This record gives C-alpha cells, sequence and structure tokens, in this order.
C-alpha cells in the first residue's frame, strides 16, 4: 500500500527523507508516490511509456468528459434541452453548482466533517482539488447550460443532441481561443509565440496531436505561480471578512467551502484582482504546496517541487542538458557555464553540488531555474517544450475553430468577440471585471470595467 | 471512422484520420527523445542505492526541494503583471490536456 508504507515495491516508488530535513525527522519515513500506471504492464520487451487518460486536444474535455460512460452520466437526460446535470441540493444564489460525485473514500468528506459536502463530478477527476479550479468548472458548465438555452430559443424544433454539441463546440472553441489569443502569449513573450505559434494556416493531417511525455512534467512551471492564500472578495474588491485570505492547505478538496461560504464569485474577483506569484530564482515556490500539500487529507503533508522530481524520474525522462539539445539550445557542462546560462552563479553552484552535471538536472528544476524570457514567465527551454506542445495541438487538430468547415465564417467573426471577463459577467453575479487581458490586469480599480462595456457573443449566426 | 462527421467525437477518436487513436483518451504519451531508466526500460533513477547516473549520485528529490526551492513565505515577489487568473487558467488548461493514471492503493 503505496499510502501507508514506506516500503519500495512496485508500485509504490516512495520519497527518501534527507538527513536535517526541516519538517519530516524520522528517515525511516517517506512521502508517498505510487508509480504512473505502465502502457504494458510486465513487458520484458518494450521501454516503460505511461498513459494520457485525457484527450490531447483543447476540446473542453474537463468539462465533458473524455469517456463516453462519463460523458453520458454528464448530462441531463430528464429532458430535450441539451444540458449538462446541476447539483440537485444546492444552488450559489439562484446559480448552477456541479453535481456531487459518489466516490468510495472522498477527501471532500475529510475536510469537514459537519459540512458533509462530498467532491464535485466534473469532465476531469481533479475538479475539487481546490476551489479557485472548482469555481472555473463550475464557470464553463453555466457557460454550457446558458448557450444550449440560448440556442433552443432561436431554434425550437433542435433535439437534445443537437443542442449539447453545438455548446460542447462553441464551449471547446472559447477555450481555445483564451488559450491562444490571451494565454499562451502572456506565458512564452513575444518572441517565443512567434517562433512555436506563427499564425495558423489550417488543419495538417501529418501533425502528431499527442502529449509529449516531457510536457506533463514542464508544463508543471504553472506551480511557480502560486500564492500561498486563497483569496475572497465582495462586490466592493475588498477582503470578504472573517477569512478573506485562507491557507491553501486548508482549501485542498474543500468543495463545503464553495457550498457553504459564498459560492464562486467572492473567489472569480480573488483571481482578477490578486497579483500571481512571481517565479524568481531564489523564490521558486511556496510551502503552502512544498510542505503541506494535501495536509488535510493525507498521512503526511506532501512536497509538491519534489513529486515533480519524481516523477520526472518515474518517466524516465533525460535531464536538462539532453532537452537543451533536442530544443537546439547550448548545453552548459561546468559550474561556470551553467552559471552563464542561468545568469546566477550562486544558484548554479546550489544545483551542481545536488546534481554533480548540468547532464543529471531534473526537466522541471532545470526548467524552473533559468531566467523568464522578455514578457514571458518561463525560460528559454520550458518555452520551446511548451511552444511546440500547443503548436501540436493547434495545427493537428481536424477541430481546431478556424479550420475551415468547423464553423461558418460569421460564427469565425461572432466567436472572436468572446472573452473570459465576458464568460464571468454572464454567468455570475459580478458586475465589474478585468479589462482585457485578463491575464496581466491585476489591480482594482486600476485595471477594472463595467459589464456592460464589454461585447457579448451574438448567436444570430446560429440560426436555422 | 465516419467518413463525414460534424461534432468531436468524446474520445478524440477519428480526429486524426490516417492515425484515428492520435489525441484520443487512454493512450500512451507521445516520446520527444528516448526514456532514460537506470536498466534501461524500467526503473526509474532513485530506485536502487548506489546506483549513479552518467557518473553521478542521484540527489533525493525532497533534498534538492529543500535546497534549491525551499524560501521564505514572506519574501514572496507579487507579480505586478499577471493576475492568480494567469495560474487558474494554467491549471484548468493542463486538466483539459492530460492526466496520467495511476494504480489504487
Ligand atoms: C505538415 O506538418 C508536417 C510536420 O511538421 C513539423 O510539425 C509542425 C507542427 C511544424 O513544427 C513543422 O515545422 C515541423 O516540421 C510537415 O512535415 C515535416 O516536414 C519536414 C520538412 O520537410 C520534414 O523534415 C525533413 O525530415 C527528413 C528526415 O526525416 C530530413 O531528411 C529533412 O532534412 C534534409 O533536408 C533538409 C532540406 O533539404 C536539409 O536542410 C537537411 O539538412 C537534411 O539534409 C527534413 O528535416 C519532416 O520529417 C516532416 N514530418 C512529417 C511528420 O512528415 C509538413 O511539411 C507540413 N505540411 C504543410 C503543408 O504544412
Ligand atoms: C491550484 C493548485 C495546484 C495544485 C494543488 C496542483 C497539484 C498537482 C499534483 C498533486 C500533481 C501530481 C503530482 C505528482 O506527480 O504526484 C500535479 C500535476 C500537474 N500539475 Fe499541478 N497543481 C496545481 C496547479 C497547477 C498549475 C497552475 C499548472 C499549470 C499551469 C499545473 C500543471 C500540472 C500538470 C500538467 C500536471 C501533470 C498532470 C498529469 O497527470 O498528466 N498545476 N499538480
Ligand atoms: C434537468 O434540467 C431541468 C430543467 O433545467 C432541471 O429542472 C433539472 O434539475 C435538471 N436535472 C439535472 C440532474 O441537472
Ligand atoms: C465546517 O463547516 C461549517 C459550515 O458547515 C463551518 O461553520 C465550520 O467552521 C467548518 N469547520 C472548519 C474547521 O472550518
Ligand atoms: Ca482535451
Ligand atoms: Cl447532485
Ligand atoms: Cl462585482
Ligand atoms: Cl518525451
Amino acid at each position: 500500500n503505496c499510502e501507508t508504507s514506506c516500503v519500495q515495491q512496485p508500485p509504490c516508488f516512495p520519497l527518501k527523507i534527507p538527513p536535517n530535513d526541516p519538517r519530516i525527522k524520522n528517515q525511516a519515513d517517506c512521502i508517498p508516490f505510487f508509480r504512473s500506471c505502465p502502457a504494458c504492464p510486465g513487458s520484458n520487451i518494450t521501454i516503460r511509456n505511461q498513459i494520457n487518460a485525457l484527450t490531447s486536444f483543447v476540446d473542453a474535455s474537463m468539462v465533458y468528459g473524455s469517456e463516453e460512460p462519463l460523458a453520458r452520466n454528464l448530462r441531463n437526460m430528464s429532458n430535450q434541452l441539451g444540458l449538462l446535470a446541476v447539483n440537485q441540493r444546492f444552488q450559489d444564489n439562484g446559480r448552477a453548482l456541479l453535481p456531487f460525485d459518489n466516490l468510495h473514500d472522498d477527501p471532500c468528506l475529510l475536510t469537514n466533517r459537519s459540512a458533509r459536502i462530498p467532491c464535485f463530478l466534473a469532465g476531469d477527476t481533479r475538479s475539487s482539488e481546490m476551489p479557485e479550479l472548482t469555481s472555473m468548472h463550475t464557470l464553463l458548465l453555466r457557460e454550457h447550460n446558458r448557450l444550449a438555452t440560448e440556442l433552443k430559443s432561436l431554434n425550437p424544433r433542435w433535439d437534445g443532441e443537437r443542442l449539447y454539441q453545438e455548446a460542447r463546440k462553441i464551449v471547446g472553441a472559447m477555450v481555445q481561443i483564451i488559450t491562444y489569443r490571451d494565454y499562451l502569449p502572456l506565458v512564452l513573450g513575444p518572441t517565443a509565440m512567434r517562433k512555436y505559434l506563427p499564425t495558423y494556416r489550417s488543419y495538417n493531417d501529418s501533425v502528431d496531436p499527442r502529449i509529449a511525455n516531457v510536457f506533463t512534467n514542464a508544463f508543471r512551471y504553472g506551480h511557480t505561480l502560486i500564492q500561498p492564500f486563497m483569496f475572497r472578495l465582495d462586490n466592493r474588491y475588498q477582503p470578504m471578512e472573517p477569512n478573506p485570505r485562507v491557507p491553501l492547505s486548508r482549501v485542498f478538496f474543500a468543495s463545503w467551502r464553495v457550498v457553504l461560504e459564498g459560492g464562486i464569485d467572492p473567489i472569480l474577483r480573488g483571481l482578477m484582482a490578486t497579483p500571481a506569484k512571481l517565479n524568481r530564482q531564489n523564490q521558486i515556490a511556496v510551502d503552502e504546496i512544498r510542505e503541506r500539500l494535501f495536509e488535510q487529507v493525507m498521512r503526511i503533508g506532501l512536497d509538491l517541487p519534489a513529486l515533480n522530481m519524481q516523477r520526472s524520474r518515474d518517466h524516465g525522462l533525460p535531464g536538462y542538458n539532453a532537452w537543451r539539445r533536442f530544443c537546439g539550445l547550448p548545453q552548459p557542462e561546468t559550474v561556470g557555464q551553467l552559471g552563464t546560462v542561468l545568469r546566477n552563479l550562486k544558484l548554479a553552484r546550489k544545483l551542481m553540488e545536488q546534481y554533480g552535471t548540468p547532464n543529471n538536472i531534473d526537466i522541471w528544476m532545470g526548467g524552473v531555474s533559468e531566467p523568464l524570457k522578455r514578457k514571458g514567465r518561463v525560460g528559454p527551454l520550458l518555452a520551446c517544450i511548451i511552444g511546440t506542445q500547443f503548436r501540436k495541438l493547434r495545427d493537428g487538430d481536424r477541430f481546431w475553430w478556424e479550420n475551415e468547415g468547423v464553423f461558418s465564417m460569421q460564427q469565425r467573426q461572432a466567436l472572436a468577440q468572446i472573452s473570459l471577463p465576458r464568460i464571468i459577467c454572464d454567468n455570475t453575479g459580478i458586475t465589474t471585471v478585468s479589462k482585457n487581458n485578463i491575464f496581466m490586469s491585476n489591480s482594482y480599480p486600476r485595471d477594472f470595467v463595467n459589464c456592460s462595456t464589454l461585447p457579448a457573443l451574438n448567436l444570430a449566426s446560429w440560426r436555422e | 471512422c465516419p467518413e463525414q462527421d460534424k461534432y468531436r467525437t468524446i474520445t478524440g477518436m477519428c480526429n486524426n484520420r490516417r492515425s484515428p487513436t492520435l489525441g484520443a483518451s487512454n493512450r500512451a504519451f507521445v516520446r520527444w527523445l528516448p526514456a532514460e531508466y537506470e536498466d534501461g526500460f524500467s526503473l526509474p533513477y532513485g530506485w536502487t542505492p548506489g546506483v549513479k547516473r552518467n557518473g553521478f549520485p542521484v540527489a533525493l528529490a525532497r533534498a534538492v526541494s529543500n535546497e534549491i526551492v525551499r524560501f521564505p513565505t514572506d519574501q514572496l515577489t507579487p507579480d505586478q503583471e499577471r493576475s492568480l487568473m494567469f495560474m487558474q487558467w494554467g491549471q484548468l488548461l493542463d486538466h483539459d490536456l492530460d492526466f496520467t493514471p495511476e494504480p489504487a492503493a
């Protein structure tokens, strides 16, 4: 049992504890770790590889599911309205919450006994991991139902299946737009955006759209953005008393906070009007995730950065210089060379003391150590890996929103007007929201506008 | 695969008509570089006491975290040009792209 034992026997690969650890004094203890399922269990032929349970495509599978029985179960099959199922016990000031899941060992119930609020059911199994994530899932559920409702008014003869599919297509396109127009340019910065995501031309059926094993580790750069609190703000964008800043180690799996502490509006305001954490070389990731990850629900607090490194080993990922080489970037061999690459000899020396050679630095560690690209939030190595993956997901998706045949020209024109602030206006009680770009805007009231200034999605071109 | 279709499948099957599992769920990841395991094919670096990687001892993941990642939370620098929504969209997006399953306890 990898959760309760420190024995290293398959499928367990527990993290051992160093001497003088700041938290775990017993060196016979361990941080629990299950090896990722192998694609070919028990093989003496294959080189072990791991499995992606989801669709690689940017298709909102986190809302709809990636397997047919789950996808059916997420739908409201009581009627012909093409809706997703909503919570039958609770609403958030008259607006929909996600349905509850039925888990054997439900971790959300552990976070508050008296509340008895279980985990939510969504297209992905992680939707209750933090209330900020739950809030985004809930926002997309509402948006689906809003579109299906509007499409039924527009097209009264459409059946449930048609309504569901047309609203699903729109939600997928909105996720693609927000991601490629607004989010990625701010991850990569302008030079890397131009290099790895040049202007879209059309679908190329020879582009492999799979997620690469390395991207599952590299895209964890986002752990460096995480703040140690969940911030909740009222309708004046002021701290919502009496607990406006909850430590992250008391929000993991805390679905009760969404249901019984004010719904999604205060959380979404907190996200818009609070800065992200900046990744700096001596401020890489916070202790709420390095020391106290899932502390409420488990026998010991996990260390997310450490898990990332153990995971890259579990997955057999090459080290830092091999990935530099893959990307066409120079590979440092000495502490002096690594210091140049990092603009930081102190950090280079610390890395060499742990790893001996930059050949052996784990990909997450090396990737998050590099200085950030201009107007981006990753360095050159992570920019290459991330930018390369997202180009494949775009050019290799037959259902990419701009590909001819997916939407009409008029539907594409209407879709181009969407924004995440408008989606928030349409599906919540929030009336003042971030100015575009939402991912940059972070200070109230300077960067905020009223909802009435934002164009809403015009569905006229969906009338048949 | 249907020769015409209008909507995505739920599993992602049939997006690529020539290789119809590509991007579909419950399939192996693509490798951009060949894997590196202690025995070549299955055991991870750090599995076997005393086995070096490319000439050097393997650092404990928790030691690296302690020595390089750990910092005093009061030093946290807020990003003047990104919101926390920038973090949160990333996580939500990751959950559209990949989930790597593990065996139950
Ligand atoms: C559709 O997309 C595919 C795949 O493209 C790759 O992914 C895209 C997302 C994008 O990043 C592309 O830049 C990227 O290549 C395209 O097909 C690839 O096309 C390239 C270029 O022809 C092929 O590369 C060649 O590979 C050969 C060995 O396998 C190699 O010998 C060739 O190198 C020789 O020739 C060059 C030029 O003379 C010379 O400079 C070299 O020094 C060497 O002698 C060259 O590297 C890929 O293998 C192709 N990949 C696949 C899967 O087929 C395709 O062109 C594109 N089509 C359109 C219309 O966009
Ligand atoms: C908002 C809070 C975040 C978390 C809580 C969280 C936690 C995890 C955990 C527990 C894993 C698995 C660790 C392991 O290997 O055992 C995990 C993996 C992934 N991260 Fe995490 N993280 C949160 C936040 C983010 C952000 C902001 C991300 C990106 C911008 C992000 C990415 C991911 C990815 C891609 C993975 C691997 C997923 C897979 O199974 O393939 N995280 N994080
Ligand atoms: C199905 O939709 C109807 C109409 O909106 C609603 O009354 C009912 O609660 C929905 N059922 C579920 C399980 O979401
Ligand atoms: C548990 O939930 C209730 C609301 O049901 C709340 O009043 C109580 O403070 C919560 N417990 C903790 C430890 O936060
Ligand atoms: Ca997907
Ligand atoms: Cl329910
Ligand atoms: Cl408001
Ligand atoms: Cl890979």
